[PDB]
């Protein structure tokens, strides 16, 4: 419940674990794709939603319309982030702390015209 | 107010392949499916006019689905409604339990909260329609919503009118600017030919402060303007033509300037004192000359768009009888 | 690989908690999935500090993917060719 | 319960006194302590013998008696 | 006198846009070969959009995504094109590198 | 309206202060009623407004279910002000460097601009200003001490007058403090000391807290605590004004002490600077959120059992036992091109291998069970069906310790359709790569299913690249045992009976 | 173990970038990838031959008499510079190592050795007549091969242009230039026709770009693993022949410890004079 991955080995019916030694062989050969298979689509993986005028989680709902910034009441500027509910309840966590997690969203790039 | 707005976004390209066979085309046609008729970035977007910049079709690299996305910086047109602004018809949704409720059917949507404090507002009667003022406040463009949210009253003209003092004199490169207003005029103006001249009377009349009988159009060579008891009998100036004839180096107006109630907001008559021997309850407001000629320009504007709008909303003397209380109302605060 | 990291400051500089905080201190998430992660959280804040994200730790710990191997460079269509080539679905 | 000598397949209802059973290898009520389930285990490949000298070695082919030198 | 600390948000400026500028073609100086990772890529996503939308340019007829992609690769027909991101300036550019893959070299992957 | 793909390019860490707790605040908590029936109650801190646990009920900030809301953040209006318990050093620094009567340093700015600026406050407060006079003010700077039984308590002795530093004249202190000052000692605006007390602390969102525990104790979770301190904030006077030189009532100082350390254990109890559940108690140790969960996960679609050898296998090659192939699912989507050759898996079924297990229909955005599918279910371009794992299909093999990039490698997948093999099989001349032995040892397998990550599996980590080692550029793979020896036998020009030869026959017998 | 994880996050970040440099978010750890942006699985070891020849074995074996020319001396006198940087480069690893000895052996990314013997078994044709034309040509194209050879670390496009080469780009393909040198000399390819030479020329090329190292590649956590695994070995191997112990000296290594924690401590001191090295009893004194 509180991470949404898998739960653990064989005795609970869950997964397997990847551990960080997985990782690191898998970053050495490059293989990204296989990383974000496993580890999002076969895990936790999310779709999270951040405003690009304040950089803090954002709502959004599509089939019941929702598009809103709490910081940003008007000028809201959603974008969704590829994430893992694990860093998202980390950042939540961070927060809990009164550490203000701010997320600067890669800028808009365009042609010269 | 329409008016020019650039935006930036993302589109998802959910089939890349596809829409790459003509990007104009699609690029244009999942702006509008998106955006043209929703509230984004403190505006209502009326139709998508052109995209100025866009990137290349780039492909999501955290997720394993083989989308695209796409920047793009287009230039709408918005329309932004400011506070004071006139609204001709605002039908009534629902009046009952002391809420009063109305949706504007002009260009620029936007549901207005009417508040029940106010005897005129309780007169209302759903179904009809009635001419609105939007509040003090600020419009709230809700992001994603179909239409404004604001809130105003039934339109009682005010008799309290406020001066400005003038002390900087308007600067040629200010000039630019303001002509751009003026030039919102002029089209305003010419529309307002078009309208019969018999129907724009019988609301002008009725939204004047002071009660006129049957005159003499104080006609202009701008706009046949209607007439109004003299104040002081003051000479009127044509601001439309002062700033035609700054144009020719006549930029002086450092003296004082209003617009008494005794004049038709319509008509672009100013009194422009060089003292201030007006009735100004509250001291005259120390201002730029840009600030004051914007601030009296815009409304101009804001009351010829609602003269005009008032005929087209009511065009047959079915309507103008449907709504004859409204009217009456009006006349219990003339003065 | 191990020397050049280890003198890259001019200094020679540990494999170890203050050897990285030295090489990449605004590396936050990084030198918190290291050890110590309230010490270096509660320092960040203090600071202030703006995190570029790059590497591996960061980008895992924000829970998108590392920027290498086969993601490093980018692919876009190739609006010519397809236009070209290619007719829209809408036939 | 269930009938002593039932078959316990994979994803049955087994009520005891843990219905879910999901060991994936077929098993059989022994009784109804109680519902005992046992497997009849043969020699599997797979399966580790050692000599009594150590020598752990796991069972990685099996032949027929034709086949056997 | 006594000041409020203002929130986060207000302070936050986001980041200003950035121009694509693509270094001319007879002024690159990376590599006109695919890396390894660069062709996985490339056949990868070509594959994906295959499952996608079916349509390709090429001849022959393959009954999976994956074969119709490596042999678009490696007969020059793949419809993709590869950015490599040299520099974003502080001054709000972003310095890229534009290589055609039907033109570059192809390495050994089989 | 449509939230476009972005991905985070830095994050900016800052102080919170409650400005920004009230700004981002769904809810307010109010109420200290747990439950209102099976639905959460209202203005508790398990409002629904802040995010579900459970399938009964949604978001009702954003309408999503379990999954697929992140949680909603909250707020809770403390009655009397509160200290950060992150931050507890910098407020003492804080309190050393700054005239407590009015907001002027009682530092030298220029004795310390030459440093670099994390480092400048740290060294005005380790500089002695015990007995210092303000230039504005004729007050005396205090000494400061910490008490010795909480690390959250400040007091201030002055010419041996024992006073406490309640959070609220903290607040005012630090309210005095001037913008230069703050940016001439290095900190930046964003950490202005004022923001280090806390009017309004932040209720963490439900997502943090799944354990609800509906549903009908001895374990201890974080909801207890923030119940706990939101009865005793009810209990505090919501009016209640402290001033520099005032006493209070025994049993208030004893509830806005409690209260205090409620927020500390909260945030930081078993952190070092058994019933102990603390937010920063998750991130630390190898069992912590940060290594077990954000570095490393738990996955589907994978499988484990014992290794052995098969002498029929090529290097690249492993003997996957057919129950394992009938498990794990490869997902193709429905094409003109792939329709003929997914139809005879369609039509197995789950009765007889190769078949499939579940069909994803693209108009309907729904997955459906092979089994119970209805006879007018058809395979339309778009639907996605999930086979499964034939002969040919590259897998990811992989034994831990992973100490080399040889550790994970691609193989092949030969499907070992005899029932009873129940064992990954490999040559043994591939356990070179895996550094692994007959012997009882166990490895993990999982098939790539994602278009993708099949490509890259089969391009890039094919075990075909693994054979020069990384670490030594020499050969990993070779004979070993009985391949050396009968080579060498092979290869040997004479044998006991006399010369090395064979006939016609079995020189073809060698190589069949 | 411990240290495994320790040296992975302190090399994580070093990532090969678009010039084939190693850096940690644009600041620089290496200008190229181990100094010659080479793949470590794309090596194998070859032999030099002219570096412990004698001058008059390395005229009498390389000199090549056959067309009295300035050219064969140019090329007689390139192969000598070559000879003499190497002896002088690597006579200097001994002078700052306590064992590290002088080797003919270096680890390249193209065996041109092997290139040449297949060729010349493939398409034997025997002793080819004296072309006079031939060879220069053939000389000719070994020489602008050499000059170009640093482009293979850019793209073709800057070697058609023939733009300026980096200095440090030279630097790193000087080695292949001289085994080029060595095993492309005039006498060695005297059989080899021009379109025999410039297949090798391509096939040499061809072998070189594929050994380069990729863009996206974490180096640094190969770096980690590489040599995180043969310490676990040392940390055995050392107990049974245990300061110096498995795990005193690597921390020492790789926690910069300062001299006062330094154990095993040594130098390696050097008489003053060649002469009186030799005796040992001056040396024991
Ligand atoms: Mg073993
Ligand atoms: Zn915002
Ligand atoms: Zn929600
Ligand atoms: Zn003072």
């Amino acid at each position: 419940a509180l991470t949404g991955q898998p739960l653990d080995g064989k005795r609970s019916h869950g997964g397997l674990r990847l551990g960080e030694m997985e990782h690191w062989v898998l970053t050495a050969q490059g293989a990204m794709q296989t990383i974000i298979e496993k580890s999002h689509d076969d895990s936790d993986g999310c779709i999270s939603y951040i405003c690009r005028n304040c950089g803090e989680p954002a709502i959004y709902n599509a089939s019941h319309p929702i598009y809103k910034c709490m910081n940003c009441d008007v000028q809201a500027d959603i974008g969704m982030v590829d994430s893992r509910r694990s860093s998202i309840v980390f950042q939540h966590e961070m927060r809990a702390a009164n550490v203000n997690i701010t997320s600067v969203l890669s800028p808009r790039v365009f042609q010269p015209a | 107010m329409i008016d020019q707005k650039i935006f930036e976004t993302t589109l998802n390209i959910d089939d890349p392949t596809n829409f790459c066979t003509n990007v104009e085309a699609h690029l244009l046609k999942e702006l509008e499916n998106i955006y043209v008729g929703k509230c984004f970035k403190n505006s209502f977007i009326l139709n998508i006019t052109g995209v100025i910049q866009r990137s290349p079709c780039f492909i999501m690299r955290t997720n394993n689905s083989g989308r695209g996305y796409m920047h793009v910086r287009f230039s709408a047109v918005v329309s932004y409604l400011n506070a004071f602004d006139l609204i001709a018809a605002v039908k009534i949704i629902k009046n009952d339990s002391n809420i009063i409720l109305g949706e504007s059917l002009l260009t620029e949507p936007v549901t207005i909260v009417i508040p029940s404090s106010e005897s005129q507002n309780n007169v209302a009667e759903v179904g009809q329609i009635v001419p609105v003022q939007l509040a003090n406040s600020s419009v709230y463009y809700i992001p994603g919503r179909q239409q404004a949210s604001a809130t105003g009253s039934i339109f009682i003209p005010k008799h309290t009118f406020s001066v400005y003092h003038v002390q900087e004199e308007l600067t040629q490169e200010q000039a630019l600017n303001l002509t751009k207003l003026v030039n919102i005029i002029e089209m305003l103006l010419e529309s307002r030919s078009k309208k019969d001249f018999k129907q724009i009377c019988f609301f002008e009349k009725l939204y004047y402060t002071y009660s006129i009988s049957s005159d003499e159009i104080l006609d202009l060579k701008i706009w046949k303007g209607p007439k109004g008891k003299e104040m002081s009998r003051l000479k009127p100036c044509n601001v439309l033509s002062f700033l035609y004839d700054a144009l020719k180096n006549k930029s002086s107006s450092l003296g004082f300037w209003a617009r008494p109630p005794n004049l038709l907001k319509s008509s672009p008559l100013a009194y422009q004192q060089d003292q201030n021997s007006f009735n100004a309850t509250e001291l005259p407001i120390i201002c730029s000359a840009e600030v004051m000629f914007v601030t009296l320009l815009k409304e101009i504007i804001n009351y010829l768009q609602f003269m005009n709008d008032l005929c087209d909303t009511f065009n047959n003397e079915q309507l103008i009888k449907r709504h004859e209380n409204i009217w009456m109302l009006i006349e219990q605060r003339k003065i | 690989m191990y020397a050049d990291l280890m003198t890259r400051t001019g200094q020679v500089t540990s494999l170890e908690k203050a050897g990285l905080n030295a090489r990449e201190p605004s590396n936050v998430l990084l030198r918190m999935a290291l050890s110590s992660p309230v010490q270096v959280l509660t320092d960040a804040a203090v600071d202030s500090a703006v995190n570029p994200i790059y590497g591996i730790a960061a980008p895992t710990l924000m829970g998108s993917v590392p920027r290498i191997g086969t993601m490093y460079s980018d692919i876009i269509m190739d609006e010519k060719y397809i236009t070209e080539n290619y007719k829209s679905v809408d036939s | 319960f269930v009938p002593v000598g039932t078959v316990v397949k994979k994803g049955d209802i087994i009520i005891g006194k843990s219905v879910m059973y999901g060991f994936d290898e077929p098993a059989v009520v022994d009784a109804v302590g109680l519902m005992r389930l046992r497997y009849e285990r043969n020699l599997n490949i797979g399966d580790k013998m050692s000599s009594r000298s150590g020598n752990k070695g796991i069972a990685a082919l099996a032949l027929p008696t034709s086949d056997m030198p | 006198e006594i000041v409020e600390s203002p929130s986060i948000c207000e302070g936050f400026v986001q980041a200003s846009s950035q121009t694509l500028v693509i270094i001319p073609d007879n002024e690159r100086i990376t590599s006109n070969v695919l890396t390894t990772f660069e062709a996985t890529r490339l056949v990868a996503v070509r594959a994906q959009q295959l499952a996608i939308n079916g349509s390709t340019m090429l001849k022959k007829k393959y009954s999976s995504p994956i074969d119709i992609a490596k042999q678009e690769l490696f007969n020059r027909k793949i419809p993709l094109l590869v950015m490599r991101c040299i520099k974003v300036t502080p001054e709000g550019q972003k310095i890229v590198e534009i290589w055609n893959p039907r033109e570059m070299g192809i390495p050994l992957l089989d | 309206m449509e939230a476009g793909y972005a991905e985070i390019a830095a994050v900016q860490f800052n102080i919170a202060g409650d400005n920004d707790h009230k700004r981002q605040g769904v809810m307010e908590v109010t109420i200290s009623n747990l439950f209102e029936g099976t639905l959460p109650a209202e203005g508790g801190i398990y409002d629904a407004r802040m995010g579900t646990t459970d399938h009964h009920y949604k978001c009702i900030t954003c309408s999503h279910q379990r999954k697929q809301c992140m949680g909603h953040p909250g707020i809770l209006q403390m009655h009397a002000p509160v200290l950060q318990p992150l931050f507890i050093a910098e407020i003492r620094r804080w309190l050393r460097v700054i005239c407590l009567n009015c907001g002027a340093p009682i530092v030298d700015l220029k004795r310390y601009e030459h440093l670099i600026r994390p480092k400048r406050l740290i060294e005005a407060a380790s500089s002695q200003t015990e007995g210092k006079q303000c230039y504005v003010c004729k007050a005396v700077h205090p000494k400061i001490v910490k008490d010795s039984e909480d690390y959250f308590t400040f007091w201030v002795d002055q010419q041996g007058k024992i006073d406490k530093l309640y959070p609220q004249i903290i607040r005012e202190i630090f309210s005095r403090v001037t913008y230069d000052t703050v940016v001439k000692l290095g900190r930046s605006k964003n950490s202005h000391p004022e923001k280090l007390v806390l009017k309004a602390i932040q209720i963490p969102p439900i997502s943090i807290r799944p354990g609800i525990r509906l549903g009908i104790q001895s374990f201890h979770d974080i909801n207890n605590v923030i119940q706990y301190l939101v009865r005793k904030n009810l209990l505090i006077p919501k009016d209640l004004q402290i001033v520099r030189g005032q006493k209070i009532p025994l049993n208030i100082d004893r509830n806005l002490q409690t209260i205090q350390q409620l927020y500390y254990n909260f945030l930081l109890d078993s952190v070092s600077t058994r019933p102990a559940p603390s937010i920063m108690r998750r991130l630390p140790r190898k069992e912590g959120r940060i290594r077990k969960s954000l570095l490393g996960s738990q996955v589907w679609s994978i499988s484990r059992s014992t290794i052995c050898g098969n002498s029929d296998l090529h290097l690249d090659e492993v003997g996957y036992p057919i129950s394992f192939a009938r498990t794990l699912q490869v997902a193709e989507t429905v094409q003109h091109y792939n329709i003929n050759r997914l139809m005879p898996y369609f039509l197995n079924g789950k009765r007889q291998y190769p078949g499939c297990s579940r069909v994803y229909k693209q108009i309907t955005q729904s997955v459906h069970d092979i089994e119970g599918l209805k006879q007018d279910f058809r395979l339309e371009v778009g639907d996605i069906l999930y086979r499964d794992v034939v002969t040919g299909d590259v897998a990811f093999f992989n034994r831990q310790p992973s100490l080399e990039r040889s550790s994970i490698g691609v193989h092949r997948i030969v499907v070992l359709e005899n029932p009873k093999i129940s064992t990954f099989q490999m040559n043994v001349s591939a356990c070179a790569w895996y550094n692994a032995d007959f012997d009882g040892d166990q490895m993990n397998l999982w098939v790539p299913w994602s278009v993708m990550s099949r490509v890259e599996a089969e391009l890039l980590c094919s075990v075909r690249n693994w054979f020069i080692s990384t670490k030594s550029s020499g050969p990993v793979n070779g004979q070993v045992q009985d391949s050396t020896v009968g080579s060498f036998l092979l290869t040997r020009t004479n044998t006991p009976m006399g010369k090395n030869v064979m006939n016609k026959l079995h020189a073809m017998g060698l190589f069949q | 173990g411990y240290a495994n994880r320790k040296a992975i996050f302190g090399l994580q970040s070093c990532i090969v970038d678009y010039y084939r440099r190693v850096s940690i978010d644009t600041r620089l750890v290496q200008q190229l990838y181990g100094e010659d942006g080479l793949d470590a699985r794309q090596l194998e070891t070859v032999r030099f031959e002219t570096i412990m020849l004698s001058d008059q074995e390395l005229e009498d074996k390389f000199k090549y008499t056959g067309i009295q020319s300035p050219l064969f001396e140019e090329e007689f006198s390139r192969l000598k510079k070559d000879r003499d940087k190497y002896r002088q480069i690597f006579l200097n690893v001994e002078n700052f190592n306590f064992s590290q000895l002088l080797t003919d052996v270096r680890q390249v990314p193209v065996n041109v050795a092997s290139i040449v013997k297949n060729i010349l078994l493939s398409s034997t044709s025997g002793v080819l007549p004296f072309d006079e034309k031939s060879i220069l040509q053939k000389y000719a194209m070994v020489k602008t091969f050499c000059k170009n050879l640093p482009y293979v670390f850019i793209n073709n496009i800057q070697e058609r242009l023939q733009t300026p080469i980096p200095v440090y780009l030279k630097r790193a393909a000087a080695l292949m230039r001289m085994l080029i040198r060595i095993e492309l000399a005039t006498v060695k390819t005297l059989n080899i026709t021009c379109e025999q030479m410039s297949a090798i020329l391509d096939l040499i090329r061809l072998q070189y770009t594929q050994s380069l190292i990729n863009y996206g590649e974490a180096v640094g956590i190969l770096a980690a693993q590489s040599v995180s695994e043969p310490l676990t070995q040392y940390m055995l191997d050392s107990h049974h022949r245990s300061n110096k112990s498995g795990i005193v000296r690597p921390q020492e290594i790789f926690s910069a410890k300062p001299v006062e924690a330094e154990q095993s401590s040594e130098m390696l001191l050097r008489l003053k004079n060649p002469e009186v090295e030799t005796n040992k009893t001056y040396a024991q004194e």
